[PDB]
């Protein structure tokens, strides 16, 4: 069926060019190279965070500690307060 | 008076438990903390996949 060959050699060929053949693109005034794989090839980096969000910071945890342990000058007091809370209780 | 130390009678044997299961019930997860590190890590990964 020529109508159907030639309108789908027509249908592979032209884009052809475009995706086979890197030969640009013959209609298209504008360039096809430098928007997907060039411009937006950061595109869901430009989309998200780059150098924090995509780089993932592999971030140390920062550490929190104990009670700068020191347990006289506190518990001592807080054993004080605990007479006066008994004294309340 | 009697009825009000008998309240008291053991509660030092039991607080001795108390105060040690307390503080190790407060104080051992830390690993959960360091395992919350790596659970961010691995969310901000799977949501960078899903956006790319």
């Amino acid at each position: 069926q020529d109508l159907y060959l030639r309108e789908l050699k027509d249908t592979k060929l032209a884009p052809s060019t475009l995706q086979d053949a890197e030969g640009n693109v013959k209609p298209w005034n504008p360039p096809q190279k430098p928007n997907l794989p060039e411009l937006e090839l950061q595109g869901p980096e430009a989309l998200k965070a780059y150098t924090e969000q995509n780089v993932e910071t592999a971030h140390v945890a920062k550490e929190s500690e104990e009670g700068e342990s020191e347990p006289i000058e506190e518990d001592w007091l807080v054993l004080d307060d605990a007479e006066e809370t008994k004294e309340s209780h | 008076r009697i009825d009000s130390v008998s309240q008291l009678q053991n509660v030092a044997e039991t607080t001795k438990v108390l105060f040690d299961v307390s503080k190790e019930t407060v104080e051992l997860e830390s690993e959960a903390f360091e395992l919350k590190q790596k659970v961010e890590l691995a969310h901000e990964a799977k949501a960078v996949l899903d956006s790319w």
